[PDB]
């Protein structure tokens, strides 16, 4: 069975067996608005009122595509369905952003902050409930990652130790991977961990990323996996700047060595009345994002895929792809209050007046994709399988009809009384595994067109390849 | 390796032999081109319908 | 990877000119019309009844195994053979002849085709109603066994009261060789959909009666549940009739003819609403000899669906249903005293007895298969049986393994070497009853000495030779 | 038509009502054929006629 | 015939629209949804996806 060669050994590139043709679709989203409160889920009832939209969040938009298998291009038989399969390659991506710039603070009521460290007067001391309200800007980050699998963030989590530790021990840290889904958070300046497991004070950082994991994309692993498909490409633009030198209140769980002669903690003050018991040394910096400009701007430009990264060259296998997209220069929070239902005082008081807080996000999302045309032969149909099953199974093609037959009984009036069951609770048939992860799930079926010129990205790609529509007058 | 395993052979000889194969009357009784008319005079009876 | 769109049979089985005869010598069945008689288990007499489905299993002679003199025109290593149906006659032996059927104690209250007067209700209102049934012919042909439908109970999406309507559901079956035809009634389960047990007559009130699902099997992918079938049924309204019980739903006490609420209030003997539950007693008219589907050969050229008539596995299902001879003979025995000169209602044993006569006919031709790896993968998809049966697949996997034999098996200084374990297990059809005809030893070549056999001569021109 | 003085519970379905069945076909102009530039979409329009 | 309107026919559908916070999207404005045969009642069947 199966003939010289034998399976291929390596990875090949995609433009080895993925024929690519000359008739490219434009697809978009019409226009995706979000309205939340940025700080914490607005709970009534066990149900979100207003959920959780924050400019410091990963969104992680899943596009759904039309399958090409189905589809009625200018031609009729272009591609013989018993041996070639069709696959959409993305050639050029636009992430659209509508809201103005600016930047939102954020803070915690009761932050873990004995003092300030910057330039401390005199020595002093720590009571009980030391906490106090302190708010800031976070690190600015822009982030795009384009790939036809979901990201992969890392963040640091605790460990199992090797023994147990006593009540109050220092957690061990363990990198951990993870896909980053839509509302999760970016990192801030506080690093990338497990907020929630970490830290147990729950008032050691601001209310948004509090009780919550911050991840950061692993590009080490992203570039470094065989196919590459989960990254295509990727843009970021990061920065940050300390902007206060502040300390923690709490226990000092491993305390200053006794050794070093040339620093003034360490020498035992013991001839000063106030210097005697060391200030806690568990320094923190408040992160800063510096001045959001127009000109670094990630977004609002079209991006051209010639080259990918990786092996896979821009073919989104299974219709999908994924556009993960971070922001934080557009995180203006809406500062948004409400009188009490009678405004009969003609005077100001600080209880007739309620304060909320909104933020609102705006994107809209241009593609242009490239019909491809895949042969499957034996050693073809070998790779495709062994690179990804599903691949190979959700597009029916070395399937005989079995034996048993398809014929479904469907009741006109599934919702009724004494017809057995809805009949279709298990989910058995055609599931992605991707039924735990949470995204901004966007339908393009029904958005694809060939009129290339009539759209903004499509004239843009029209330019950039030289070409004009051919004239109607 | 692979055994040389017995079995019950059922095999069909049909027929079994030839037998005597029934003709039509067309064979062997040849047709004249003479045509004869035969009748009944009339053909009545009366009786009782039940008994 | 293999093939979609089911093809017909008539592009992979190539047909000979092998024609063969085979019939049944002539199947006769006596027993009760309405029940079958027991002792206390023990069937005495079986329920034979005109309006049951007589379903014929037939039994081929395997043609893989036929002793040919020349068995050069086909090759035993890449080919196999199979039977196709080509011609069938359904002969039947009794009297033209309509019997009835009732129950002695029916759920009707009164006649309602024309009342002198308003009514009553007490308790036990049953009445001996008897009626002749709808008259229904037909006859399927294929090499699986029928699909049937009826309605039936079935479990409603929260609880009920004790009483209330049962939920209805549209119920497949296999149809059996004694399964009760619609009469008339519908096609229900009256055993769980009737607890009243009076609803209907004594031969179906505990019975389903079933109707030949067509739709689902002329929609059937290969087309094998049927590849002919003739019908015909007529029935008209005798009597009009009314239930007795508690009104499960009353009549809305809205008029919509008139817009106006109504009831019987200036009326006194009115007031209360007489059942609005109605039932006719359904008659099949006129038998007649002319309008009969029965004792006439049928030519299978071109069959319904894709299987041209191939019987596949050996097998054949003859699907028979004859309303016009269900004449039941009143028999009666004198017990006591073959003595007494003056006629006592007590002195003589009233039985009714049915009999039915069946002869079935059929040509065969042969047929080969050509067995290419197409071909070979288009069938076990189609059927593996198939190709389990036809020697063929399933090439030897495993190697040979020792059994060690120890060779005093019955001794206490060994453990126990018992195995032995495999009952056959072959027959997927066995959990139902049909009436198996053997026709393995009934196969002949010599089609002039048969009566559908020189008809099909005659029809096809071939006449014997000289 | 079975109601608990309100809801319909059971509807009315006797064999002497109009079956009025409306039948939707696909949009012929939004379909995908054998070949689909057999059609100009700037002067001509598709349509269904029942055979 | 149609340079489709003048103005922009871009409407923007809401996310979560049962709730009390974006008071309120519901039927209130027809839209191209006028079937001249919707105050008659059929026995509607799908065939879009039956072709």
């Amino acid at each position: 069975y199966l003939p010289p060669t034998t399976p291929v050994a390596k990875v090949q590139s995609t433009d080895e067996y993925v024929y690519p043709t000359s008739l490219f679709c434009h697809a978009h989203t019409d226009r995706l608005l979000t309205v939340g409160h940025p700080f914490f889920s607005v709970i009534d009832n066990d149900k979100v009122t207003v959920p959780k939209v924050s400019g410091n969040q990963y969104r992680v938009f899943r596009l759904k595509f039309p399958d090409p298998n189905k589809f009625a291009l200018p031609q009729k038989d272009f591609y013989d369905p018993e041996k070639e399969r069709l696959v959409w390659r993305l050639r050029g991506l636009e992430i659209g952003r509508g809201g103005p710039l600016g930047i939102g603070t954020t803070g915690h009521p009761l932050f873990n902050k004995l003092g300030d460290t910057e330039n401390p007067n005199k020595y002093q001391q720590g009571s009980k409930d030391n906490r106090q309200n302190t708010s800031m800007d976070p690190k600015q980050t822009q982030l795009f990652i384009v790939g036809c699998e979901p990201p992969t963030g890392e963040h640091w989590d605790v460990a199992k130790p090797c023994g147990a530790l006593e009540k109050g021990d220092c957690p061990p840290i363990q990198l951990v991977n993870s896909v980053i889904e839509d509302g999760d958070m970016c990192d801030i300046g506080f690093g990338n961990m497990n907020f929630k497991e970490l830290q147990q004070d729950r008032s050691g950082v601001p209310l948004d990323i509090v009780s919550t994991r911050c991840k950061w994309p692993d590009f080490l692993k992203m570039t470094n996996e065989a196919y590459g498909d989960k990254m295509f490409f990727f843009g970021r633009r990061e920065q940050v700047y300390a902007r206060h030198f502040f300390t923690r209140n709490g226990s000092v769980g491993e305390p200053i060595p006794n050794s070093v002669s040339p620093s003034d903690f360490y020498y035992a003050p013991d001839s000063t009345q106030d210097q005697k018991t060391l200030a806690p040394s568990v320094y923190f910096g408040t992160p800063s994002g510096s001045l959001v400009s127009s000109d670094g701007q990630l977004f609002n430009r079209p991006f051209w895929l010639q080259r990918a990264q990786g092996n896979n060259n821009g073919v989104c296998w299974h219709n999908e792809l994924f556009v993960t997209v971070v922001d934080n220069t557009r995180n203006t929070n809406f500062t948004i209050s409400q009188q009490t239902n009678t405004p009969n005082p003609d005077t100001y008081d600080s209880t007739n007046f309620k304060n909320y807080l909104r933020h609102v996000e705006q994107f809209e999302l241009s593609l242009i994709a490239q019909l491809c045309k895949v042969p499957l032969d034996p050693g073809v149909l070998a790779h495709i399988n062994t690179m990804n099953p599903t691949i190979l199974e959700n597009w029916n093609l070395g399937f005989v009809p079995p034996p048993q037959q398809s014929i479904s009984d469907d009741y006109r009036y599934i919702t009724s009384s004494a017809t057995r069951c809805p009949d279709q609770n298990p989910p058995k048939e055609r599931e992605d595994p991707y039924k735990g992860l949470i995204f901004w799930e966007v339908d393009l079926t029904e958005r694809f067109s060939q009129d290339l010129d009539q759209f903004a990205l499509g004239r843009k790609f029209l330019y950039q390849a030289g070409i004009r529509t051919a004239v109607t007058g | 390796m692979a055994m040389w395993t017995p079995q019950t052979g059922k095999l069909y000889l049909p027929p079994t032999t030839p037998v005597a194969k029934v003709q039509s009357t067309d064979e062997y009784v040849y047709p004249t081109s003479l045509f004869c008319h035969a009748h009944t005079d009339r053909l009545l009876t009366v009786g009782h319908p039940f008994f």
